[PDB]
């Protein structure tokens, strides 16, 4: 995981007081360069399932740096933020009909985490989208809403001489575009806490990938010496039909991959 | 324990339906070739019959020894892949061997 921000010198994991097989809970890790520790320390550690769905917290030794263990949860609620500004922008849309881009985008507000405080909608926009205009481009809500002509500088100028159209909707079609929105920004926040570790790094062999794979999985034992767990009591051992099937399953198989290479 | 010098003759139908008759002929008659005309039951007539020229064992104890060590397989695996190209384990209408093995791996049922 670590080797994604650069060139991880060491990683020691402390062992359980009552089982030095397991770990009680605490690991360091040793940089090689303090920009790439620095870097590093910014994000929680989201782990899977098999790995009890924990969020490992990082602490920089150097600086008292903390990771951000809110980051999730603080971007869930800016997607319910967001979606539910689309949706109060289309309602005032249908009730004052057009309305110009300035205007209409102070009417907008969103609800502060954890606690739900009313507040001016422009800090969900900038996390989930990073712009008006990006949230204006950006799908489903292009197809909500329609931009028209009549830096933050060029943004301000730009939203300045705009007018907001609805695409008319029904209830039915809004609601899916709604819910559509709510997925696909969930996906977006999935994708930057699942980044792949192979990013910018180079190919590796395919005796380097199975070295790799032999951390987590074991490869299956020969057949020839499976074979031999067949019981007397009701096999007969090395048997003509059994190992003709055998041969023709791994006949099978090698035409395949012919085919596949051809 | 015969002792009889006779030469087994074969006589092959010349239908081409496979079906023989069985004798024996004395050995100062070697290279004579016997030809019959006979009932032959796969075309319900009397065809023609001619003698034909009729161009190590594998027993219970060597069948044991390559079954529970596997040392010669290969004999055995030589009858196996004769059978599966002439048409057996084809899963249908075959009361005997329909299925190479089982869905555990056994070979059954014995129909020998």
């Amino acid at each position: 995981f670590f080797g994604k921000f650069g060139i991880v010198e060491q990683v020691r994991v402390l062992p359980h007081e009552r089982d030095p097989y397991q770990t009680c809970g605490t690991a360091y890790v040793c940089f090689r360069s303090r920009m790439a520790s620095l870097r590093a320390v910014r994000l929680p550690v989201h782990l899977p399932a098999s790995l009890h769905n924990r969020v490992l917290h990082l602490r920089h030794l150097g600086t008292d740096r903390t990771s951000d263990d809110l980051f999730y949860f603080r971007r869930q609620q800016a997607i319910s933020n967001l979606v539910a500004i689309a949706q109060q922008l289309y309602a005032y849309l249908e009730e004052r009909g057009p309305l110009p881009a300035h205007r209409a985008l102070r009417l907008l507000f969103e609800r502060s985490y954890p606690r739900l405080a009313w507040r001016q909608a422009g800090f969900s926009v900038r996390t989930c989208c990073g712009s008006w205009l990006g949230f204006f481009s950006r799908s489903p809500f292009n197809e909500l809403f329609y931009l028209a002509r009549e830096t933050d500088r060029e943004e301000n100028a730009m939203l300045e001489k705009m007018v907001i159209f609805p695409h008319l909707l029904s209830r039915e079609k809004l609601q899916a575009l709604l819910l559509r929105a709510g997925r696909l920004l969930q996906m977006d926040l999935q994708n930057e806490l699942s980044v792949h570790w192979r990013t910018d790094r180079p190919p590796l062999p395919d005796w380097t990938q199975k070295q790799i794979q032999l951390w987590q999985h074991q490869d299956p034992l020969p057949e020839e010496l499976q074979i031999w767990s067949r019981t007397k009591d009701y096999y007969k051992i090395h048997e003509e039909r059994f190992l003709f099937k055998l041969k023709l399953k791994k006949e099978r198989a090698q035409a395949k991959q012919e085919m596949k290479q051809q | 324990r015969s002792r009889s010098k006779r030469l087994f003759v074969q006589l092959k139908s010349a239908a081409m339906t496979n079906f023989c008759y069985v004798t024996r002929k004395s050995p100062e008659k070697k290279n004579f070739r016997i030809a019959l005309r006979k009932y032959d039951p796969g075309v319900n007539k009397h065809v023609m019959f001619y003698e034909a020229r009729l161009p190590k064992q594998i027993t219970l104890s060597l069948q044991r020894y390559i079954r529970w060590t596997g040392k010669q397989v290969k004999l055995l695996l030589d009858k196996v892949e004769k059978a599966w190209e002439y048409g057996r384990f084809q899963k249908y209408f075959d009361n005997q061997a329909p299925l190479l093995t089982d869905r555990r791996g056994r070979a059954v049922p014995r129909y020998k």
